[PDB]
Formats: structure tokens, C-alpha cells, sequence
RNA sequence: AUCGCAAAAAGGUGGGCCCAGUUCGGAUUGGGGUCUGCAACCCGACCCCAUGAAGCCGGAAUCGCUAGUAAUCGCGGAUCAGCC
RNA sequence: GCCCGGAUAGCUCAGUCGGUAGAGCAGGGGAUUGAAAAUCCCCGUGUCCUUGGUUCGAUUCCGAGUCCGGGCACCA
RNA sequence: GGGCGGUCGCCUCCUAAAAGGUAACGGAGGCGCCCAAAGGUCCCCUCAGGCGGGACGGAAAUCCGCCGGAGAGCGCAAGG
């Protein structure tokens, strides 16, 4: 049971395998089915063999390839700072961009417990 | 066979004459051979060699290219004697143009970058290295061997002199401009 | 979440816009960056109290949409270290 | 979840419904 | 020559999507789509990302005239 | 006090997500669309979207709990526009 | 050179009588004790001598010795 | 002067006076080996560097073109 993306989840629900492919989530894997006729409760195995490969252009037409997009993530940050901005290195210091908390709570980009002296 | 041969004939020969060229026979800029090269991309991808890159690069362009040697023991990049670390080819025939074709046509799309590449890489006596950065995305490929991004290098040289004589050449055969 | 009302503060709003009657010299002196950055005049520089001190701003022609509330420069963050921990 | 971004549970405890689950 | 490891590229055909593809060559005939893209002078193959795509109500002049009540 | 607040929650007689670091699970993310509001950024809820890093019950023995007591679940205020 | 017993983590060591394995330091913070010492707790370091073979294996058995010692000779 | 220290054999350069030799407790250094190929024959190629570039690349990895007549290399110190 190949899919449209390229991690295969090994053969789940239709709901589920067909979900994480990339440019696919939640509301895409949702409603993409409906609309196709594949009761959302089905196997991506118990698919038919030619809805394997019938429900694969329908998710490449529109948005930009993966990892293209994926390097956008990392050229956004690059056309922000425009004329070097302060939110550049915001970023680029390990840390969150948004304004949260960094002592405590919101240890997520910063490196978990890495550097101190005392 | 024939491939752009009528773009090599008289897009380039009658092209080159009335503004460029001394416009006698062999003067007349034209490839004289391409070299191609892998340079084990950043570092030593295994301890031993594996002899990979000759199946993929066999079957993109189906010849096996020269694993050449290593120079002498620096050791400050581990470097050794011996246990070749080369994978260079020229390969010049009418098979240049069998795969030169097909990059010729397919990398310039299908990756991702600015538009283009250098007018300002060209080098003395008109030898040209291109320099693309991986396509192992998009070269037909279909992800076979997919180790690391591991690029390749290209050269295509010319045989007149100039900078303006090998940049008569190669955008009125289809390079791009300024980036 | 930005709507169809780009607002911008009424002390700020066509007091910065000065340049686009005549032309005069490159610097005008606005306060705010919850108002929005004005759209009339481009290519010329700013002045703006930017969360430290006025020091101006000058965009380059990289903005379609995009919130000038990036441009806050007040933490000048040195580095990590120096806490004298456990206490 | 209530910490989620979209559950049953997680439009009640950040206020609203969504624009995919609406009110009724 | 050197007939061996070196193989004999059997032929097949690429699905022809800016004109005639350089010929049956190599055994991979599958592309994405659109072999050029375009003409090669780059003639603005654009697809309309988070750029000007969306030119309403922003990048265009609100809120009065040109600005005249300035000083 | 009905009229309407609100949806009371596992009530589902449900189809399934098949031992999975996995639709169990999850934040930081840069663009668009609605604001209650002078105004939401860096100080709107975070709304379908992008995307989902960490986690399979923890060590030298702690600490809220004696039968309607724990425990998820369910409701409103109070300065109150979101709500921090 | 015959014969005798062995080489385990900066340091040295718990071993098998073939189916096991490491604890201690210049180390950071840690229930502790009413914030004091560290009693006590996670923790930075196994070709178990080089190699061949009964063997389900080898972190352990056996054969040649390269690694170091005592006795025993022998050295024109 | 003897003792203390250093040395006792072989090789390289100078001292060493344009044949050879030639001393000092004169100066500068190596050796008690190693290669089944680091040997013989046959057949191909010419090095190290500098310049112009590259996709990583230290200014040295790998590739192309020009200049470069031997400044590289020839297992090991020095000489030819
Ligand atoms: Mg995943
Ligand atoms: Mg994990
Ligand atoms: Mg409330
Ligand atoms: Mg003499
Ligand atoms: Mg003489
Ligand atoms: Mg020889």
C-alpha cells in the first residue's frame, strides 16, 4: 500500500497513514477522503489497489515540494532579517522567538541543561 | 546519437561568425572535453571503500568511473597513502553528450536555488568548472543510494582563449546569466 | 490576525508622512510600533524609538504583509552565564 | 486534551470552537 | 570500449514534457513535470507564494489622499 | 428563578486507531483570513491551517489523602474587552 | 632455552573451578541534617594479554607465544 | 698530568692545503636495520610549487588549464 508521500506509516487506517505524510494533517486527511468516498474507519492496506495509486496527484498540485517548504522554515528566518534585524538574532541564540519565559518554563529550543558553571 | 546536434551545428557554427571568431575553420570555439568529479564530497564517508558511486553514477550516466589515490600523509584531515579516495572521469566521446544532454536539460529546474549560475566562473584558457551543489534530488534517480547529499563537480572546457570566446559558447548553447 | 483595518495611532498616523507633500531630508521621529509602520512613502529611512533609544529604521523593500513588531531591540543580551546559582 | 490544540475538550478550556468544529 | 562493469545503457523513454526529451539513453524514464519550466531566459516562473499573491487590502493606498495634510 | 445562559462528562447498545516512541501524546513556528477593543504586536483568545522535539511510570524516601476521601471529567464569577 | 603460575576503565581491584559481571577519585547539582561535615544517591573511562579451537555462547575453558617474574641451566 | 665525565666499531660533510691519504677530548649528524616486494624484465606517465577557479574546502584532501627542466620524490641521517 504505497502512499502519495514518502514515510510510510505501514499500513494503518486511513486516517492515520494517510495523515502524516507531509503537506497532509488533521483537516486534510479528513476532509481529502470524504470528498473520494474512503470510509475514514478503512485500512490504507484494505484500500483498493487502485486507490493506492489514484489518490496520489491530488496532494502534489497545489503546494511546494517537501523539504523545499522545509527550507523555507530556514529562509523565512533569512528574509525576516531583511537588513539584519534584531529578530535575527533572536533567533539565532538558542532560544524562543515568541516572548515566553526563559529561566524556567519554555526549555524547549534552548539546550536542555547543557552549560553552567557555578 | 543525435541529441541538440542541431543546436551543436548551426546554432554554434554560423553563430559565431560576423561578431565573434577569426572565422576560419578550427579557431572557431568548440568542447573538447568535460571532466566530471566526485572528491568523496566533504570527507571520507566510510573507513572503507565502498565502490557505490560508480553503480549510481553507471547508471546515470552507465560507465564506471576511475577511484583514484590520495597524496602524501598530511594527517591533519587523516590523510593517508593509498586506499583511493579518488572517483574521477572524463569520458570524452559522443557519450559526453549522451549524459551532458540530459544535465543539460534536467539540473537547471527540479533543484532549488537562485536562478541560475556564475558568468563570473570562468576561468584561463576557457575551462569552465560549472559547479553544481548535490542533485541526487532530481537527477531521474528516484532517492537509489541516498547516503548523504553527496554532490558532484563539473568542468566543461573549451578550446579558444578568452573569457568572451568560451562566454561566446556556452549561453548561446543554454547556460544561464548572472547567477 | 491582522484585519481589514490596518490601524495606526492617530498621533502617529499622517504626522510621519511629510515627505510625500514636498520631499524633504531622510528622518522623521515616530514613537509607536503597535501602529503600523506607514505604507505611503518607501525606500527612505525612519526614526522611531526602536524599545532602547530613537534610533531610525530603514527597510529595503522586503515587506508585503510582514509586522514591523520585529524590530525591538531593548535585551542587549551578551551571553549566558554569570547567576551565582543556589540561593 | 485541554493543553492541545484542537480536541473536544481543548476549545472549551481556550475559549472558543473552531473554524472546522463550529457551534452547532 | 571495455565491455564489463561498464553497462550498455538499454534505451527508454521519458515522458516527453517540454518538447522531445534527449532520447532513450538512460533506463529512468520518470521526470516530475515540465523538463524546462520555461524558454531559459527565466521569463518569470513564478507560482505565487507569500509574495504578492494576495494584493488586496495591503500594498495599495487607505486611508485618504496622498498625504498632503503632513505638516 | 422558566423563556437562556451550557454542554452537564465518561452516558454511544459506535465504526475503528492492532504490542508500535505509534491520531496516546505534544510546544517553539512565518504568512493569510474575524476581532470584543484607540490598538494586539515584543504584552488578543490561539480559530481550521503549518507542524508535531520530549515521554513506556524515575533514583538517596518523600508527601495532599480514613469511606462520599483521592482522582480525570462538568459550571459560573472578580476587578471583567480578550484574557496573561 | 624446557618446566611453573597471569596480565581486566588515569589508578588498581570485586572474577570462572564453561550459562556472571565492576565498585572507589580533580566532577556537577542533588531526600537528608532547622540552610553546617558527607555518612549516603545518579555518575566520565572492559580488544578481561595477541590470536586458533570442545562450546548455546565467551565478560570466564584449552594450544603456541609478543607481555612481566622466581627457580633451573647454557653461553663457543 | 691522573682521577670524575665523554669515547672505543661502521657511514656522511667539513677541517683536509683543486690527484689519493691526512691528526686533535675539532664542528654537525645517523646505524647495529628493513623489502616477496621497496627485486628482475617488458610496457605507459613525468614531479614539487605558483596563478585562475570549486561544493563542501585551514591558506594543504580531490579536479581542470597555463607557467614550471628539475627547487619534489628515490625506506632511513648527510653527500653525489
Ligand atoms: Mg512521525
Ligand atoms: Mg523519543
Ligand atoms: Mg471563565
Ligand atoms: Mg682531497
Ligand atoms: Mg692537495
Ligand atoms: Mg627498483
Amino acid at each position: 500500500a504505497r502512499i502519495a508521500g514518502v514515510e510510510i506509516p505501514r499500513n494503518k487506517r486511513v486516517d492515520v497513514a494517510l495523515t502524516y505524510i507531509y503537506g497532509i494533517g488533521k483537516a486534510r486527511a479528513k476532509e481529502a477522503l470524504e470528498k473520494t468516498g474512503i470510509n475514514p474507519a478503512t485500512r490504507v492496506k484494505d484500500l483498493t489497489e487502485a486507490e493506492v495509486v489514484r489518490l496520489r496527484e491530488y496532494v502534489e498540485n497545489t503546494w511546494k515540494l517537501e523539504g523545499e517548504l522545509r527550507a523555507e522554515v530556514a529562509a523565512n528566518i533569512k528574509r525576516l532579517m531583511d537588513i539584519g534585524c534584531y529578530r535575527g538574532l533572536r533567533h539565532r541564540r538558542g532560544l524562543p522567538v515568541r516572548g515566553q519565559r526563559t529561566r524556567t518554563n519554555a526549555r524547549t529550543r534552548k539546550g536542555p541543561r547543557k552549560t553552567v558553571a557555578g | 546519437d543525435v541529441a541538440l546536434k542541431r543546436k551543436y551545428y548551426e546554432e554554434v557554427r554560423p553563430e559565431l561568425i560576423r561578431r565573434f571568431g577569426y572565422q576560419n575553420v578550427w579557431e572557431v570555439p568548440r568542447l573538447e572535453k568535460v571532466v566530471i568529479n566526485q572528491g568523496l564530497g566533504e570527507a571520507k564517508e566510510d573507513a572503507r571503500i565502498l565502490e557505490k558511486a560508480a553503480q549510481e553514477l553507471a547508471l546515470i550516466t552507465g560507465q564506471k568511473p576511475a577511484v583514484t589515490r590520495a597524496k602524501k600523509s598530511i594527517s591533519n584531515f587523516k590523510l593517508r597513502k593509498g586506499m583511493p579516495i579518488g572517483l574521477r572521469v572524463t569520458l570524452r566521446r559522443d557519450r559526453m553528450w549522451i549524459f551532458l544532454e540530459k544535465l543539460l536539460n534536467v539540473a537547471l529546474p527540479r533543484i532549488r536555488d537562485f536562478r541560475g549560475l556564475n558568468p563570473n566562473s570562468f576561468d584561463g584558457r576557457g575551462n569552465y568548472n560549472l559547479g553544481l551543489r548535490e542533485q541526487l534530488i532530481f537527477p531521474e534517480i528516484t532517492y537509489d543510494m541516498v547516503d548523504a547529499l553527496r554532490g558532484m563537480d563539473i568542468a566543461v572546457v573549451t578550446t579558444a582563449e578568452t573569457d568572451e570566446e568560451a562566454r561566446a559558447l556556452l549561453e548561446l548553447l543554454g547556460f544561464p546569466f548572472r547567477k | 490576525s491582522l484585519k481589514k483595518g490596518v490601524f495606526v495611532d492617530d498621533h502617529l498616523l499622517e504626522k510621519v508622512l511629510e515627505l510625500n507633500a514636498k520631499g524633504e531630508k531622510r528622518l522623521i521621529k515616530t514613537w509607536s510600533r503597535r501602529s503600523t509602520i506607514v505604507p505611503e512613502m518607501v525606500g527612505h529611512t525612519i526614526a522611531v524609538y526602536n524599545g532602547k533609544q530613537h534610533v531610525p529604521v530603514y527597510i529595503t523593500e522586503n515587506m508585503v504583509g510582514h509586522k514591523l513588531g520585529e524590530f525591538a531591540p531593548t535585551r542587549t543580551y551578551r551571553g549566558h552565564g554569570k547567576e551565582a546559582k543556589a540561593t | 486534551g485541554k493543553g492541545d490544540r484542537r480536541t473536544r475538550r481543548g476549545k472549551i478550556w481556550r475559549g472558543t470552537y473552531g473554524k472546522y468544529r463550529p457551534r452547532k | 570500449m571495455k565491455e564489463g562493469i561498464h553497462p550498455k545503457l538499454v534505451p527508454a523513454r521519458i515522458i516527453c514534457g517540454c518538447g522531445n526529451v534527449i532520447e532513450t539513453y538512460s533506463t529512468k524514464p520518470e521526470i516530475y513535470v515540465e523538463v524546462c519550466s520555461k524558454c531559459h531566459p527565466f521569463y518569470t516562473g513564478q507560482q505565487r507564494f507569500v509574495d504578492t499573491e494576495g494584493r488586496v487590502e495591503r500594498f495599495q493606498r487607505r486611508y485618504g489622499d496622498s498625504y498632503r495634510k503632513g505638516r
